[PDB]
């Protein structure tokens, strides 16, 4: 419905980066840890994978509150394999959840 | 028709592993966080672990990390809870309970219930009951009413079930709490008072289960003479 | 961790009256206590969440008050049916879902006097070589009663085990067992066994007994 | 190094449909609106773009949300960004090609401690 | 919306003696309150962070205290830098950054009276059609004082502009200048011109004048 | 060399629009929150509005909401405040002020000022002070000391700056914070009271500067 096909060279705004040297991972009510997945025949190489660190949220205090729920974030996002070697590559879109990171929800009934 | 169905309940070696199972039906079950809550005889309760609709929020009580895991199957309507390195300590009824959180997430307050699956944990091996008929007689009997039973004595570990008639008898039925014997065996009575006329026409049968050792036992309690 | 003292431990108040049960937390958890009713053979029924909220199909005679540390669970009009133990539980702080020891809510109710059976060993355990003489105090209130075994007139001691049955829903009564367990040869050795009866409904203990060669 | 190929050989390939089509988030658990962080989305389409639609999460409050209602300003809601792929169709004629371009997806928004420089 | 409210509005004490300042807020604010001071002239400095923190690089003798709705700023003892005003400010709810009304820190110094003087317009200013009448209430304390002005003997009302110096650093002392605005016709149809300054300093009021 | 320099105020009519820039330098102006606190003369602090490192985040009062636009230019270390609808209740000395808090967050506290830009919001016009001698007399003579001054008179907008001498005589002056006149000219006396003996030995000049006529004026004050 929109589409092999010629690939142009080079991305466009490829020099935007996601600044992620803030520590919120750490400063979150809902904070987070990371696992990481490198892979050369994939672009971007790295993707990052978020995971909760409580079942609750964090306060002032720094004590836990189960009150509320820490709740992952995923988003659908594409990257591209490179397939084949040789002079006979070629590249295809792959869909990847990532899960960004954690906030925190006031749960319902 | 909304219910919880436990199992794999029984006895276990202190050390030994058990896994029990959760049998979830007429609500969608990945809609709501799972848990197990124990409760050791003649004591109170104590909220063993939760997983949530997505198996990312996992929790346990202190009581219980390092050695039992909770896992569930949205696929398969169901929850499991691998017991290990199993203590005394753990002999309890496992309820699973289901949160009221609304979009699979803990409000650790919990609305539907299950009956239960108890868990003994001890060396000492399964015995099956005997069961013997406690007979009505003038001795118990007054006028009109008369009182026969079943003693299910020399069995572990807990419990039985007893009913009459295959459930058709409820009314002035009383089944006794087991208790433990000098012999470290559990012993109860069920009893059941009935018109003293009806000894000879209505046929009086108690129906023992104990699961733990497979015996099914259709005992006629038949009048004698005392 | 957070500790939930419930008081007073047991409770015992007639129909038609109000029972005052409380909670108590060791550090606030705000307005995030729930208050659950467990009847005897049954799994927990919530009642109350977070302080004061009923829960789906509960009875308006059940209501919950209570603020940081200091709750309270109100039942105004007491049925015979709110024979149970309550539990409350606390969803502010971890570790989650801790329980208080609980309070057991006795449905008073007038005296009323056991109607006392006796039944012999039957022909099937004295086969097996045991002997067990089973007398069953049935429904009576209050729960306190003394059971004695008399063996020719010799007054047993620690051959003898006691089983009551919890306060029933509808007639709020209790039933107890009374089980003496001799060997066969023992058994064979005595001629009459009774069991001597001790109740507040009871002006004089009613004995109940068998001679081992009449009959049984 | 990722798009290069040994210079031997005498415009690269795409290949046509996605590697793991069969796959979806959890949309609509409505936690964009129960976050203690909500956000609102804007979802703006573009013709000769694959996805056409790109979804931008806002941080609805400077603050976030207590458990009375009220706005809680001694945090913030701070937006949490993941770095995704789309596809240009360039030209319009039997001479089309396409062209890959990094978009920067504010997903949502989380509260965040503040704390002193 | 918070609303913060500091008393007193003015704080009069001695060089030396503990000063004690007050904010309250309309609504709970936790511990999330800070104080600045402003000295005449300058941009304010922040003092107190979250109640209780000094900010880097302010002196010891200042201090912080409260929590919910009451808090308290404490200078142990007052250093002639220190007599300025002070702000509170809320870091709690929205909308955000709340301020008092202020507090103003004066050195408390005995009763001094003000030397009254009195100008007549210039011939220079007449010229071009105005005239302006200054009287002058020249180094006085306390701060209050009523000036009331009478033209032949007439009392005048909401012509005259009163301005008030900041409080002096060697006499501790402020003045004021009380300026009556007239048109040529109008300050050339009246004879004396009365300035009467009332003050805690002057047992009965003086009056300043002169003929046109 | 941690300053914030605010430029672009001056005089406005009601309705007009302004343009207030802030230059920050010394520091990581990426890292921190920016803020305009307002003081309007003889009144207290207002914070006026906010704006994160991101840009993502944007406050402001209600007082001014839907009116001012502030934004931030990372890359030239500089904010700014576009006031549209302007009021004469603007009327202020406007502060760039940085927050406290990490990682460009708002805190809502703020430990760094600049000197100020003053905004005036009324139809007044530009104009250069009137000086007028405040000649010491008989009736300006008490015991054995003489006040004289001189009158800075409609002039528009603020400031003004007396001297005496050059700055010379510094003793004895009160320079009165200037009133706005039911005209919509600012107006001040600044005095020196002096020994009477003086009057005759010393000279006494005024310098008043004003810098948006572009007027200085010297009024010498005899007796
Ligand atoms: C992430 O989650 C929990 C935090 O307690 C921890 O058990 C696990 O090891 C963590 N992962 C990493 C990478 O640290
Ligand atoms: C989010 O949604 C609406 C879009 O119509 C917008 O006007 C509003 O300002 C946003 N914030 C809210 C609802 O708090």
């Amino acid at each position: 419905t929109f589409f092999s096909m010629k690939l142009d060279i080079g991305i466009i705004n490829e020099n935007q980066r996601v600044s992620m040297s803030r520590n919120i991972e750490s400063r979150s009510t809902s904070p987070w840890n990371y696992t990481v997945t490198w892979d050369p025949n994939r672009y971007p190489s790295e993707v990052v994978q978020a995971q909760c660190r409580n079942l609750g949220c964090i306060n002032a205090q720094g004590k836990e509150d189960i009150s509320m729920n820490s709740v992952p974030i995923q988003q659908e996002t594409l990257v591209v394999r490179r397939k084949h070697q040789g002079c006979s590559v070629s590249f295809q879109l792959e869909k990847v959840l990532v899960t960004v990171g954690c906030t925190c929800v006031t749960p319902v009934i | 028709e909304v219910q919880l169905v436990e199992s794999g309940g029984g006895l276990v070696q202190p050390g030994r592993s058990l896994r029990l199972s959760c049998a979830a039906s007429g609500f969608t079950f990945d809609d709501y966080a799972m848990h197990w809550v124990r409760q050791a005889p003649g004591k109170g309760l104590e909220w063993v672990s939760g997983i949530n609709w997505s198996s990312g929020g996992i929790g346990y009580a202190d009581s219980v990390k390092g050695r039992f895991t909770i896992s569930r199957d949205n696929a398969k309507n169901s929850l499991y809870l691998q017991m290990n390195s199993l203590r005394a300590e753990d002999t309890a009824l496992y309820y699973c309970a289901r949160d009221i959180g609304g979009f699979g997430e803990f409000y650790w307050n919990f609305g539907l219930w299950g009956r239960g699956t108890l868990v003994t944990v001890s060396s000492a091996s399964t015995k099956g009951p005997s069961v013997f008929p406690l007979a009505p007689s003038s001795k118990s009997t007054s006028g009109g009413t008369a009182a026969l039973g079943c003693l299910v004595k020399d069995y572990f570990p807990e419990p039985v079930t007893v009913s009459w008639n295959s459930g058709a008898l409820t009314s002035g039925v009383h089944t006794f709490p087991a208790v433990l014997q000098s012999s470290g065996l559990y012993s109860l009575s069920s009893v059941v008072t009935v018109p003293s006329s009806s000894l000879g026409t209505q046929t009086y049968i108690c129906n023992v289960n104990h699961k733990p050792s497979n015996t099914k036992v259709d005992k006629r309690v038949e009048p004698k003479s005392c | 961790e957070i500790v939930l003292t419930q008081s007073p431990a047991t409770l015992s108040l007639s129909p038609g009256e109000r029972a005052t049960l409380s909670c108590r937390a060791s550090q606030s958890v705000r307005s995030y206590l729930a208050w659950y009713q467990q009847k005897p053979g049954q799994a927990p029924r919530l009642l109350i969440y977070d302080a004061s909220n009923r829960a789906t199909g509960i009875p308006a005679r059940f209501s919950g008050s209570g603020s940081g540390t200091d709750f309270t669970l109100t039942i105004s009009s007491l049925e015979p049916e709110d024979f149970a133990v309550y539990y409350c539980q606390q969803r502010s702080n971890w570790p989650p879902a801790t329980f208080g020891g609980g309070t057991k809510v006795e449905i008073k109710r007038t005296v009323a006097a056991p109607s006392v059976f006796i039944f012999p060993p039957s022909d099937e355990q004295l086969k097996s070589g045991t002997a067990s003489v089973v007398c069953l105090l049935n429904n009576f209130y209050p729960r306190e009663a003394k059971v004695q075994w008399k063996v020719d007139n010799a007054l047993q001691s620690g051959n003898s085990q006691e089983s009551v049955t919890e306060q029933d829903s509808k007639d709020s009564t209790y039933s107890l067992s009374s089980t003496l367990t001799l060997s066969k040869a023992d058994y064979e050795k005595h001629k009459v066994y009774a069991c001597e009866v001790t109740h507040q409904g009871l002006s004089s203990p009613v004995t109940k007994s068998f001679n081992r060669g009449e009959g049984c």
